RNA sequence: AGGACCGAACCGACUAAUGUCGAAAAAUUAGCGGAUGACUUGUGGCUGGGGGUGAAAGGCCAAUCAAACCGGGAGAUAGCU
RNA sequence: GCUCGCCGGAAGACCAAGGGUUCCUGUCCAACGUUAAUCGGGGCAGGGUGAGUCGACCCCUAAGGCGAGGCCGAAAGGCGUAGUCGAUGGGAAACAGGUUAAUAUUCCUGUACUUGGUGUUACUGCGAAGGGGGGACGGAGAAGGCUAUGUUGGCCGGGCGACGGUUGUCCCGGUUUAAGCGUGUAGGCUGGUUUUCCAGGCAAAUCCGGAAAAUCAAGGCUGAGGCGUGAUGACGAGGCACUACGGUGCUGAAGCAACAAAUGCCCUGCUUCCAGGAAAAGCCUCUAAGCAUCAGGUAACAUCAAAUCGUACCCCAAACCGACACAGGUGGUCAGGUAGAGAAUACCAAGGCGCUUGAGAGAACUCGGGUGAAGGAACUAGGCAAAAUGGUGCCGUAACUUCGGGAGAAGGCACGCUGAUAUGUAGGUGAGGUCCCUCGCGGAUGGAGCUGAAAUCAGUCGAAGAUACCAGCUGGCUGCAACUGUUUAUUAAAAACACAGCACUGUGCAAACACGAAAGUGGACGUAUACGGUGUGACGCCUGCCCGGUGCCGGGAGGUUAAU
């Protein structure tokens, strides 16, 4: 649910929260937690590679089972849970044989539904079974790229990819960004769209929100100096150059995709 | 006014200490130069 | 066990001071300047096997050395280990 | 509840005077701004010279910065004093 | 030595960091100290640092460092696995009193406590580089229960007054007591026990997790404080013997209550919020191979062991960082009185200092201040500086507005003290008594004592009652930037930068991109509701025409064109 805020004080006037009332207020199921140490954009050299990353409130990494090999064993979704690492809410599910696991949260799930995984499972939002058994035309999420590798296609907050056709050992996926990719027809899918479908309706409100999420500010190019950014410099406002990234390559329109290893799987790039 | 030298022997003996000099190869060259110059206080470590 | 060689090397010398005298007179505790590396058990076993006394326990410390100035020249006369050997009751000694 | 409000510690540095062979190689005094946060602070790590870092001033990187410091090429070169 | 003055959320009392003998006694003052110096952080000499329990080492891990092999690189070397280090974090145990010229949770007295090894007896299956639990955690807010501590009465001891009064509701001082052990409450969390099995916890499990059945309805975990004991002991106002006229020696009275009360403890709680809040061992528990009269585990008693290193002193400073005995800088902890909302501020207590040149005179001039006739910004670049305003309660409060604001708008009015309401009220607190009781650290009654606002009414004093200190100047029109913020350490705090938002664009995941000859890393243990780049900069109304030029994107007929 999206809720505005009353303008009690500037900086609260333009915020909108996303609230869920059957979510879990409490602690996450501990055996699935691991420590997560923020790197702030620095690799093992010590230099900053991707700018604008640092600060941010501490997080723990919820282990999530994307491979989903628990075949045929029906589980019941014990509860829905906030996840800080990612944008989709997770679901703690308890299997018939007492093993608990985190999963992504399909839309039609809430407190108390049942899941079954594997080629036997029925086709309901949440079940998972290879796209050699998914009906053609369906919408799935958490699609693997190689058989048994792990959920990689469309595991975001409001996404889903459609199985447009199957012609032999490869099925054509209309992906969320609009591509059509030939994915091996033995990859796992999990039906239905993902849970937190209103993550795009939120606004951050005050710079404090970005700073809590861990995104340092961005000093743009026509403010720097000529030694720093290619745009930098000029008495007053001067921008007489074609926009480039701080490393001197085009940024308005220049294509960059150069992975000729997989150019056979892209049926059609997006528009 | 916070002047520049703010002493601490942990940080000093870690940064300039004898074993920190003897670890790398360049520090070994520092020790060689000071020994050949004839320094009495070789490293900064006591 | 402790051999007699080390047992004899342990103790260096007695100590003479106002605190030394008042301790030996009141609390029945002698004071010995001992070799810098001798331990508590060594000091106790050595005062026992050497003075024919029964010692309760030894409190030891290391007096820090002094810096003196001979002419223009600066020097560090040693530190040394000073042990408070608290004898048992009734024991007298020369 | 709040990058809400008033205001001490803590953090800052707007104005004025004094000081400018100073008490001090930037401070004092009287006022001044923030003061539950994009805050402040202790300890210990990490990033380095055309390189680091930078809420961007060409600022900061040991009182040094439009390219640090030290040693060497090196007694560079000087149609100039 | 007596007065005086200054500090008192510090200029006091403990430490960490850092120095290193600066600490204490004796002697000396040539130099050092901004003066003399008989003094000193100066010179010389002697002394002084005592630990099973404090800190370190140690056990354990974070960031991170190193890293067998390994992968990679002209060489030097780079990264990294197993590992191994790394406290700023987790892990055993001690307090009171006395004593030194200088040390003390370290010595002395009293009373404790933990963890091993070893021994003797009683029962018992023990067993890990493995499984599980625990350790184990955020921000804000809210009270409740208490304590440290404080005020008053009581008790005990002393006093009865240099000048009018002071045996009385008068005056000064004290009224202290720990760890541990025992009981184990306010509060907080959780329904218990047994049976039967289950593809889960990379093997097993009697442990955890799962599913069904009975089943009594309560047990258990946890926990400040209080109360006992510790303690017919230590301490204790003072008296008196003693003087090296230092301070020593010897006895020693009362030692309770009521009320107020933390920023501390219960509380790593509880409520709530999103920004979703370390790891590892010690600990408990499970077994595997294995050993199975043994070994080992548990309980009991006795016993041995607790090594080593630090411990003086300074520590908002004359000792540390600043060339100085330098008006600067520097982390943690302790927190009395009256007034006050308060750690503000004024005055004070304990405690510490009067800042290492003085003595005169009382010109100009400079500095820091006090006051001022009449005028009141005429000064001036400019109300710069100064002056003024200033608190609580109530009354009232405009345009505009994003409907929160603007607003403490503006503007007033009341404020002291004494009596009465009311021999101090509403309130808070709560003994005794009585009653029921699953008898207790319980409950209902009950109101003594204590504490105690705020208001009304009457009087009264002053020129003035928020009397000091402290403590908004206000209003109108407009530029720019939405806003809190950040910035040129050391002449610029702004309209610059950032910003939430907006849009274009790249990126299909071995992603774009960045760092790196490379390996590898960051992006990201993310995956298009995602990330990178660039411009713009909340919000409202908006965003027009131009593809010639330049870049970008797409296209391939044709012309031109490299190596070969
Ligand atoms: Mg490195
Ligand atoms: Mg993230
Ligand atoms: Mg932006
Ligand atoms: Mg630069
Ligand atoms: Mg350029
Ligand atoms: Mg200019
Ligand atoms: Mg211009
Ligand atoms: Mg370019
Ligand atoms: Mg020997
Ligand atoms: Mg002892
Ligand atoms: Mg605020
Ligand atoms: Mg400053
Ligand atoms: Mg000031
Ligand atoms: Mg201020
Ligand atoms: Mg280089
Ligand atoms: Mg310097
Ligand atoms: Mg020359
Ligand atoms: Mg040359
Ligand atoms: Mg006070
Ligand atoms: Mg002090
Ligand atoms: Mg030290
Ligand atoms: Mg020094
Ligand atoms: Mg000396
Ligand atoms: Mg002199
Ligand atoms: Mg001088
Ligand atoms: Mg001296
Ligand atoms: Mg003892
Ligand atoms: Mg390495
Ligand atoms: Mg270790
Ligand atoms: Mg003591
Ligand atoms: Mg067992
Ligand atoms: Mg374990
Ligand atoms: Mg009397
Ligand atoms: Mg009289
Ligand atoms: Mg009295
Ligand atoms: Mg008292
Ligand atoms: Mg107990
Ligand atoms: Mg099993
Ligand atoms: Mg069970
Ligand atoms: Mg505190
Ligand atoms: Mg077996
Ligand atoms: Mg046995
Ligand atoms: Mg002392
Ligand atoms: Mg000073
Ligand atoms: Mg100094
Ligand atoms: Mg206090
Ligand atoms: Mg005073
Ligand atoms: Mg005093
Ligand atoms: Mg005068
Ligand atoms: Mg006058
Ligand atoms: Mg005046
Ligand atoms: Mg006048
Ligand atoms: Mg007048
Ligand atoms: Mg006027
Ligand atoms: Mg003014
Ligand atoms: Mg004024
Ligand atoms: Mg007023
Ligand atoms: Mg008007
Ligand atoms: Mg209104
Ligand atoms: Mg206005
Ligand atoms: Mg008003
Ligand atoms: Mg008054
Ligand atoms: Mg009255
Ligand atoms: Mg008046
Ligand atoms: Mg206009
Ligand atoms: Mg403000
Ligand atoms: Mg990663
Ligand atoms: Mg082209």
């Amino acid at each position: 649910a999206v809720v505005k805020c009353k303008p009690t004080s500037p900086g609260r006037r333009h915020v909108v929260k996303v609230v869920n009332p059957e979510l879990h207020k409490g602690k996450p199921f501990a055996p699935l937690l691991e420590k997560n140490s923020k790197s702030g954009g620095r690799n093992n050299n010590g230099r900053i590679t991707t700018r604008h990353i640092g600060g941010g409130h501490k997080q723990a990494y919820r282990i999530v089972d994307f491979k989903r090999n628990k075949d045929g064993i029906p589980a019941v979704v014990e509860r829905l849970e906030y996840d800080p690492n990612r944008s989709a809410n997770i679901a703690l599910v308890l299997y018939k044989d007492g093993e608990r696991r985190y999963i992504l949260a399909p839309k039609g799930l809430k407190a108390g539904d049942q899941i079954q995984s594997g080629v036997d499972a029925a086709i309901k939002p949440g079940n998972t079974l290879p796209m050699r058994n998914i009906p053609v035309g369906s919408t799935v999420h958490n699609v693997e790229m190689k058989p048994g590798k792990g959920g990689q296609l469309a595991r975001s907050a409001g996404t889903y990819v459609q199985i447009v056709a199957r012609d032999g050992a490869y099925v054509t996926l209309r992906l969320r960004s609009g591509e059509m990719r030939k994915v091996e027809a033995d990859c796992r899918a999990t039906l239905g769209e993902v849970g937190n479908a209103e993550h795009m309706l939120r606004v951050l409100g005050k710079a404090g929100a970005a700073r809590w999420r861990g995104v340092r500010p961005t000093v743009r190019g026509t403010a720097m100096n000529p030694v720093d950014h290619p745009h930098g410099g000029g008495e007053g406002r001067n921008f007489g150059k074609h926009p480039v990234t701080p490393w001197g390559v085009q940024t308005k329109g220049k294509k960059t995709r150069s992975n000729k290893r997989t150019d056979k799987f892209i049926v059609r790039r997006r528009s | 006014m916070k002047r520049t030298f703010q002493p601490s022997v942990l940080k000093r003996n870690r940064s300039h200490g004898f074993r920190a000099r003897m670890a790398t190869k360049n520090g070994r060259q520092v020790l060689a130069r000071r020994r050949a110059k004839g320094r009495a206080r070789l490293t900064v470590s006591k | 066990m402790i051999r007699e060689e080390r047992l004899l090397k342990v103790l260096r010398a007695p100590h003479v001071s106002e605190k030394a005298s008042t301790a030996m007179e009141k609390s029945n505790t002698i004071v010995l300047k001992v070799a810098k590396d001798a331990t508590k058990a060594e000091i106790k076993a050595a005062v026992q096997k050497l003075f024919e006394v029964e010692v309760e326990v030894v409190n030891t410390l290391v007096v820090k050395g002094k810096v003196k100035r001979h002419g223009q020249r600066i020097g560090r006369r040693s530190d040394w280990k000073k042990a408070y050997v608290t004898l048992k009751e009734g024991q007298n000694l020369d």
